[PDB]
RNA sequence: CGUAGCUGUAGAUGAAUGCUAAUUAUAGAGUAU
RNA sequence: UUUUUUUUUUUUUUU
RNA sequence: GGAAGCUGGAAGACGGAAUCGUUAUUAAGCGCCAGGUAGUCCUGGACACUGAAUCC
């Protein structure tokens, strides 16, 4: 904790690292400025422009 | 220039009993008009059973362990009685059916001693029809809000962009 | 003697059946993918029967000056015959046609 | 014309002579490989899939016949024909 | 001459890791998850357990287990006929590289998390 | 790609991808 | 891009590619050995 | 380029 | 209907005779796609590289 490592501590007991989280932000992120189409098991036919 | 579907070439579910479609000696329809649906004939029945109990040591093994088993194997019998028809027991009884009116095609049939069955049971099945009409004012409002539909928001719309607001 | 006026068509039972299908299609477009949709989450495979006949493979290429049902492109929509007329009749000059070139 | 047909298959019926062997080594090639390829049911593929339980070199030449190495060259072809 | 990428050595069908250094096509990655079952139906927590069988080293090598490796390879290099020119395949180890990270399973090579990547 | 000129193209294709077919017959 | 150049194998008497218990893809449907 | 590279070529374009 | 794995002892080294024609980036080989409004050909259309000889 000390002063500055504080919340770093704090992270690592509820399982944080220093790899998997950092990607989470970046998805995040990503997912709200683009579509949330993920290859879903039904999404096909929405892209499928209509004749 | 093929055929367009593949499952016309195959036999279909089973009518237990066995009736030849074209008939020889059947009489002329009445009635079954203005409905114009499942017409009312009658023909010539042939029931037939399988009671695998008289065949052999050899072929009895095999029969039942495709019979009797967790999923069905070929059919769960087996081929043209080339030589099984010594055991098959059937006994012909005059029968009757439906067929469509446009359509021309067999529903099913019915045994004889069944169909007097029918008869003797009127006074139990015709009461059987009033309790049906009890529930049928209970599940008319029910099934009558089965539409699901989007939320209007126009509410016979306002030209909102800056004013009008003290309108409003 | 007098080349047809090719603004109109003349009559033909088997061109209008054409036309006939793609409305069918187009209103019953929706309820095709809401068929695929619940076979697809499901994860079993079945056959669609009502799509035999508002199905949108029905539907073939047409002659509009005409009647035939071969030998027509997407981009001139006439057979043999129907662009040769029209060529010969001085309308294509306006949208960049030049028959000097092979 | 028509006697060839009966003629060649008495050709068939000697391979089920040749037959009751773990399998026959002798062959025309140097190869121990293509050899082995010899016999019925065995290919290009299937000839490769053998050599390799017997961690030797692909063109490697056939040893002496030994008592013990036909055991192993024979556990390893039904293996291999299994698929 | 007849060397496999071609000009530019391309190399459409290999996946990079960040964590150590071993890569494998494809091909390998259907048996690899299958064959680590068990750590991923722990790690979550009949009808679930449905691939049980599959699991078997020995099985995969037989006939039975050889069909059912290519049924779930639909060979994405191959296509249709009119798929020429600009309409080219690509790699496709985008949704391979999704799959193989969400599922968390372990590298042959070191025990650890999702770390694989395009490449 | 019934012959052997276009059947064959499809192998060599899949050979500069990143693929190894095993060419041989056909 | 293909026959490349270059360079390993058997300086093929034995390279013919059709037959099929069996899967890959499009399509609403192309199935049974 | 003596701390430089580590290599075959296409059917529209540097207006 | 198209392609692929495995398996492989389908019928062919016959004839130097004869009939279809090429005015040289011709002839002979090899490789690619554009349209045919899901897939769906060894033909037709269309581009590019190696590219010899004769008395025509």
């Amino acid at each position: 904790m000390r002063r500055l490592a504080s919340p770093s501590l704090r992270r690592l007991q509820e399982g944080q690292t220093p790899h998997s989280m950092r990607k989470s932000a970046v998805a995040d992120a990503r997912k709200k400025i683009f579509g949330y189409a993920c290859g879903m098991p039904g999404e096909e036919q929405w892209v499928r422009p209509l004749q | 220039t093929r055929g367009f579907r593949w499952d016309l070439c195959q036999r279909g579910r089973r009518r237990w009993v066995h009736i030849n479609y074209p008939p020889r000696n059947r009489s002329t329809v009445q009635m079954l008009d203005e409905s114009h649906e499942k017409l009312v004939f009658v023909c010539n029945g042939y029931i037939d059973r399988l009671d695998p109990r008289l065949l052999p040591e050899r072929l009895r093994k095999r029969l039942e362990r495709n019979r009797k088993a967790a999923l069905t194997r070929f059919d769960g019998k087996l081929p043209w009685g080339q030589a099984v028809e010594s055991a098959i027991k059937r006994i012909h009884t005059p029968c009757l059916a439906f067929a469509q009116a446009h359509s021309h095609h067999l529903l099913e049939a019915f045994s004889m001693a069944e169909v007097l069955e029918i008869e003797k049971l009127i006074p139990e099945i015709r009461e059987a029809f009033k309790a049906s009409k009890a529930k049928l004012a209970e599940q008319e409002a029910q099934d009558k809000f089965t539409r699901h539909v989007s939320v209007d928001l126009v509410d016979l719309k306002e030209d909102p962009v800056s004013f009008p607001f003290t309108l409003k | 003697l007098n080349p047809p006026p090719i603004a109109f068509p003349s009559f033909n039972r088997r061109c209008q059946k054409d036309w006939l299908a793609r409305r069918a299609f187009a209103e019953n477009e929706v309820n095709g993918r809401i068929y695929k949709n619940v076979y697809q989450n499901l994860g079993f495979k079945g056959p669609i029967p009502i799509l035999n006949k508002v199905g949108q493979y029905r539907i073939r290429m047409r002659c509009i000056s005409g009647g035939y049902s071969r030998g027509i492109f997407r981009f001139t929509r006439m057979a043999r015959m129907g662009m040769l007329q029209l060529a010969r009749e001085g309308w294509l000059k306006k949208y960049g046609y030049r028959p000097g070139l092979f | 014309r028509q006697a060839k047909k009966q003629t060649k298959l008495a050709a068939k019926n000697a391979r089920k002579m040749k037959e009751s062997k773990g399998l026959l080594l002798e062959g025309k090639k140097t190869a121990l490989c293509m050899n082995l390829m010899q016999n019925t049911g065995i290919a290009w593929y299937r000839s490769l899939q053998v050599c390799k339980h017997l961690e030797m070199h692909r063109r490697a030449p056939v040893p002496r016949v030994t008592a013990g190495f036909r055991e192993k060259v024979t556990q390893a072809v039904a293996v291999v024909k299994l698929g | 001459a007849r060397r496999v990428g071609g000009i530019g050595r391309r190399c459409f069908l290999t996946l990079h890791c960040s964590a150590c250094s071993f890569f494998f096509q494809t091909s390998d990655a259907i048996k690899l998850i299958l064959t680590q079952q068990h750590h991923i139906l722990r790690k979550k927590g009949a009808s679930k357990f449905s691939l049980l069988p599959l699991a078997d080293a020995s099985l995969l090598l037989k006939r039975r287990g050889a069909l059912v490796l290519r049924s779930l390879h639909g060979d994405p290099l191959v296509g249709s006929r009119r798929q020429r020119g600009e309409f080219a395949p690509q790699a496709p180890t985008a949704e391979m590289a999704k799959m193989l990270n969400k599922s968390c399973v372990p590298c042959p090579r070191c025990k650890r998390e999702g770390r694989w990547e395009e490449g | 790609c019934m012959n052997k000129k276009n059947r064959l193209a499809l192998r060599k294709r899949r050979r500069r991808m990143g693929e190894r077919v095993s060419l041989r017959y056909r």
